[PDB]
């Protein structure tokens, strides 16, 4: 299944 | 100035990069709060203006399901934010611990989240960054209230006017309109509510991929499943509310007001 992970906030478009 | 003389500091509750939060007492009232103590000397001009916008926006909000900012003080080398003391940790942690919520508990939880979002929207505030990490349980007690926090990315909107407010938020909870670079507003929060509600019911999100390009394609296409077996026992009106929140056209998306009248919530 999809992973429940802590995710970070971004102030701008940052291409990962 | 007035912080050190009106508030008595007690023990450290947590820390971030440029902040320490301690339990404090407003000496006159004897009421306890959380004091977020920010070293403003270690902040860029940008971070300093972010902080003062956050303080302004949070002060607009007065709701039992929003972490109340009671006071904002800018002293010598420090900024003090006086918040509701919350001792129950993040909704993220509680979901992880309990795996997932019963429809009763999930419905009760999202109702509180929707009341907070509705209040935000009525005050002309869009959060833009709703997620389990940004919802806090008031206490460890059985029926502790969920409280919305972190207005660091919140914006002020003019009534029902949409605009391009920029690419900001948490990738997994970003709305299709933000990914499409469309003008947006209040509906972005209702998309995130859909992602949160999905997580409450099965303990995993509707959109995930290690490749961020593919994650953003899934969200823009609104490509999510209700897989078997876990979703087989989930009631159709629960799935209906999720579907009505996770519509890729924000004009066709259920509002916070409409969501609170939805059978699965209003008949619970
Ligand atoms: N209202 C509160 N009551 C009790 N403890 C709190 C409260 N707010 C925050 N804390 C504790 O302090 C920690 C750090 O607070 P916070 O996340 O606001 O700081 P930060 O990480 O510097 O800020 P930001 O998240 O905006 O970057 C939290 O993880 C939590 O343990
Ligand atoms: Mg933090």
């Amino acid at each position: 299944r999809n992973k429940l992970r802590r995710q970070h906030d971004y102030d701008t478009f940052v291409d990962l | 100035t007035r912080f050190t003389e009106e508030y008595q500091l007690f023990e450290e509750l947590g820390k971030g990069a440029f902040s320490v939060v301690r339990r404090c007492v407003k000496v006159l009232a004897g009421q306890e709060y959380a004091a977020k103590i920010i070293n403003t000397k270690k902040l860029s001009a940008r971070d300093h203006q972010k902080l003062e916008r956050e303080a302004r926006i949070c002060r607009l909000l007065k709701h039992p399901n929003i972490v109340r900012l009671h006071d904002s003080i800018s002293e010598e080398g420090h900024h003090y934010l006086i918040f509701d003391l919350v001792t129950g940790g993040e909704l993220f942690e509680d979901i992880v611990a309990r795996e997932y919520y019963s429809e009763a508990d999930a419905s009760h939880c999202i109702q509180q989240i929707l009341e907070a979002v509705l209040h935000c929207h009525q005050m002309g505030v869009v959060h833009r960054n709703l997620k389990p990490e940004n919802l806090l349980l008031a206490s460890k007690l059985k029926g502790a209230a969920v409280k919305l926090a972190d207005f660091g990315l919140a914006i002020e909107v003019e009534g029902e006017q949409q605009a391009w407010f920029g690419f900001a938020g948490t990738p997994g909870y970003l709305s299709p309109e933000v990914l499409r670079k469309d003008p947006y507003g209040k509906p972005v929060d209702l998309w995130a509510c859909g992602v949160i509600l999905y997580i409450l019911l099965v303990g995993y999100p509707p959109f995930w991929d290690e490749d961020q390009h593919r994650l953003y394609k899934q969200i823009k296409a609104g490509a999510y499943d209700f897989p078997s077996p876990e979703w087989d026992t989930v009631t159709p009106e629960a799935k209906d509310l999720i579907n009505k929140m996770l519509t890729i056209n924000p004009s066709k998306r259920i509002t916070a007001a409409e969501a609170l009248k939805h059978p699965w919530i209003s008949h619970r």
